[PDB]
């Protein structure tokens, strides 16, 4: 027969059931597969609803440490003037190039923010790296 | 006498291994990464994929691709016991990008596809618009579960109606309540639609090519 | 354990707050 | 010594980008319908822009073009929704032709 | 053939055309069930009277409940619900006791299979929403055994006929916990008054408890 | 029971 | 009256790709065209009504 009540149960529950009952005759082909390897999450219909009052979402923002560095260099120097490939997953951006140096000379030692970017730019600039601030 | 032996070695004995059609193999977490299987936005979030969602980069929701592993993982294999259980699989998808894409695919591995309009009835109705000895699909596979307007494609609700299992990529604003196996990553990606026909071609090929395997040796087998 | 999971911080890229014209004047 | 999703997430390209806005990135031209090219950047969704008049003979399926990134997704509230509304589309203009 | 089909409603209802003005539909309610645990019901309109019936005998097969029945004769526990404006309080009875019960319940209840059970219906008396908050109740009534699942202990039957010899009926397919449950000194529980009220020999109705015939 | 009665063979007999 | 011929097997397995649609013939016209659009593509009257 089945039972087309959607909103009761899952599929397995209701056919299992009814198998039990003897209503359905023979299982369908579909059982004995999802019994030997059921899903994480029974499939029950809930329905939504809207969160009130302080009910907020568990999704936290994404950050990192060099985001203070990536933020910093970009309030400086802007968008660097090579374009972004992000096709290539290893691309590093001048950005990149920059937090690694950052990275490189605080394990050094170095504990001032702003002597430690300083030294990060001049490095750089060492190294043939077009820097061209805002002003 | 003889059918049930050979139920238990056909039917049964794939049933008792946990990879039986070897699907690991098929895709890795870096594969994943690398096709971008990316969510939308926070503001266009669905309360349901919540567990799903590794965090917001920048109000861009991320899918955890560690739970998309186990939970791909389920779906290839259910797959696969039913197409080696000669099951017939539909594959469901509205969006009109990829609907050349996939139904060459559902040609190509023996299967059917169902990517224009969803006329009303097609499932709950069948008998009535096919015929009365109309067989219904046994596995029904969306790759996108939403229809043009961003609402769950009506076959969600109809397949369940009809004790039909189904498998489903689930983005970040989709509602996978009632999708059996949820599959949660992004549809809207070439190279993750991409992926995702060559993952569920592959598994189905895969398996109809083992259920004729294992058939023959029980044949020859059975004569001498 | 791993490193390389999510911090919580303040958005470091968020832009200051706009101010009128007449910000700050009498 | 398998890398983890969260280790693959930090030193994504897309990540080490951080805001999209005014970034300037390069594209394919992967389908063009008349005029209007569809150009895939790397994100989630594609970017429309229309064939540049200067020279869209050049502009070809497979080019490779310099874009502006404005936002990787165009969604919005509007009064009354419970949701955003999406576009399904990226917001970006077409500064010229990547040529190496 | 196992199933058998009983009314519980038929109504002529009416809508009004531009052309012919009043326009007479029947609207029945009947329910099937098979008397061991599968039933469902179903609404069928139509014109004529047999019309309405086989629609809505034919459409109530395609949506069957499975009720879990105690001994395969009551409810496991009792269940008090309200769906929408209508009240319905059932008690899990002991055997012999009857269907004590509104008239449409005792149909449906012969047509899932309990034998033994009380019910009192308030509120709106919708015929409609009865049977619809009836099945509700019923299809989400806990199983002796999904209750020692979901505690990890053993449950316990006590019956005052058997005096105080320990029965088991249900016991975790899982690992059975070893922390005894809380035991709370003032259980914090809604109690309802006409319960209490009964209890302590306070209520008086020269309805209750009539004799009537066997059901 | 109350027999409803049966239908005949489908008369539009397609 | 010209009359299609049945769709699917003893087995029950449908005969087309496209069958659950319902207009198999329609949609795998339309899917033909569409093929040769892309691939033309890529590549790149009084008289008749
Ligand atoms: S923004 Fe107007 S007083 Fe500061
Ligand atoms: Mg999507």
């Amino acid at each position: 027969a089945g039972s087309r009540l959607e909103t009761v149960g899952s599929i397995f529950s209701r056919t299992r059931d009814l198998v039990r009952a003897g209503v359905l005759k023979e299982k369908p082909l579909w059982f004995d597969v999802y019994d030997a390897f059921p899903p994480l999450r029974e499939p029950v219909f809930q329905r939504p609803r809207v969160r009130y009052g302080k009910a907020k979402a568990p999704i936290q923002d994404i950050w990192y440490h060099e985001d203070r560095i990536r933020a910093k260099f970009y309030s400086v120097y802007g968008s660097g003037q090579r374009a972004f490939d992000l096709f290539n997953p290893n691309f590093k951006s001048t950005c990149q190039r920059f937090v690694e140096k950052y990275t490189e000379l605080q394990k050094l030692g170095e504990t001032d923010e702003e002597k430690l970017f300083v030294e990060t730019g001049k490095a750089l600039l060492a190294e043939g790296v077009i820097l061209r601030r805002v002003g | 006498e003889d059918s049930t032996d050979f139920n238990d070695k056909i039917l049964n004995e794939p049933l008792k291994h946990s990879d039986f059609f070897n699907v690991k193999e098929l895709f890795s977490v870096r594969s994943l990464f690398d096709a971008r299987v990316l969510g939308h936005k926070a503001g266009c979030r669905h309360r349901f994929m919540e567990p799903y969602i590794f965090g917001s980069r920048l109000d861009h929701d991320i899918i955890d691709l560690e739970q998309t592993a186990t939970h791909l993982q389920l779906a290839l294999n259910f797959t696969a016991h039913m197409a080696y259980r000669k099951g017939i699989i539909l594959f469901i998808s509205r969006n009109r990008q990829f609907s050349y894409l996939i139904e060459n695919m559902a040609r190509d591995c023996g299967e059917y596809a169902h990517t224009r309009y969803f006329r009303g009835g097609m499932l709950t109705n069948a008998r009535l618009l096919f015929g009365p000895t109309v067989r219904l699909p046994d596995l029904i596979i969306f790759l996108h579960t939403l229809n043009n307007i961003f609402e769950p494609h009506v076959a969600v609700r109809d397949a369940a109606k009809m004790n039909i299992p189904t498998v489903g990529i689930v983005d970040t604003n989709c509602n996978p309540c009632l999708i059996t196996y949820p599959v949660p990553g992004n549809d809207d990606s070439p190279l993750a639609v991409h992926l995702y026909c060559r993952l569920f071609q592959t598994a189905i090929t895969r398996a109809k090519e083992k259920r004729q395997q294992v058939e023959a040796l029980y044949r020859l087998q059975g004569q001498k | 354990s791993n490193e390389d999971l999510p911090i919580s911080m303040e958005n470091p890229y968020k832009e200051p707050l706009k101010k009128c014209i007449l910000c700050g004047k009498h | 010594n398998v890398e983890s999703f969260a280790s693959m997430l930090r030193h994504s390209p897309l990540t080490q980008m951080g805001p999209a806005k005014d970034k300037l990135v390069i594209g394919r031209i992967f389908h063009i319908v008349e005029n209007d090219l569809y150009i895939d950047f790397g994100g989630k969704f594609h970017c429309v822009c229309r064939r540049p008049e200067v020279d869209g003979e050049k502009y070809q399926k497979g080019t490779r073009v310099r874009l502006r990134l404005l936002d990787l997704e165009l969604t919005s509230r509007f009064l009354g929704a419970t949701t955003d509304t999406t576009v399904l589309e990226a917001n970006a203009v077409l500064l010229g032709i990547q040529e190496s | 053939e196992d199933f058998d089909t009983r009314i519980l409603e038929v109504r002529n209802v009416f809508t009004m055309t531009a052309k012919e003005g009043r326009k007479k539909s029947i609207r029945v309610l009947v329910a099937v069930g098979n008397g061991k645990g599968a039933a469902g019901f179903s609404i069928g309109k139509a014109t004529d009277r047999m019309d309405a019936f086989r629609k809505a005998k034919n459409r109530a097969v395609h949506h069957l409940h499975y009720i879990e029945r105690y001994e395969d004769h009551t409810i496991f526990h009792d269940i008090s619900l309200r769906f929408k404006r209508t009240h319905i309080k059932m008690k899990k009875q002991p055997k012999g006791y009857g269907l004590r019960c509104h008239r449409a319940i005792i149909t449906i209840c012969r047509l899932i299979g309990i034998k033994d059970m009380y019910a009192k219906v308030s509120g709106s008396i919708n015929m409609l929403s009865l049977t619809q908050g009836l099945f509700r109740g019923l299809s989400r009534q806990e199983t002796h055994q999904q209750l020692a699942d979901k505690k990890g202990l053993h449950v316990v039957e006590i019956r005052e006929e058997c005096g105080p010899l320990p029965i088991v009926v249900a016991s975790p397919r899982g690992p059975l916990r070893k922390d005894p449950e809380p035991e709370d000194e003032v259980p914090d529980v809604k109690l309802d008054w006409e319960d209490v009220k009964t209890a302590q020999g306070m209520k008086r109705s020269v309805w209750s408890n009539l004799k009537r015939a066997a059901t | 029971a109350f027999v409803i009665p049966k239908k005949n063979v489908p008369t539009s007999k397609r | 009256p010209r009359q299609r011929a049945i769709q699917w097997g003893e087995d029950g397995r449908p005969f087309h790709y496209l069958f659950y649609t319902g207009k198999q013939s329609y949609y795998s016209l339309m899917h033909d065209v569409y093929g040769m659009l892309l691939n033309l593509e890529k590549h790149q009257v009084i008289g008749s009504r």
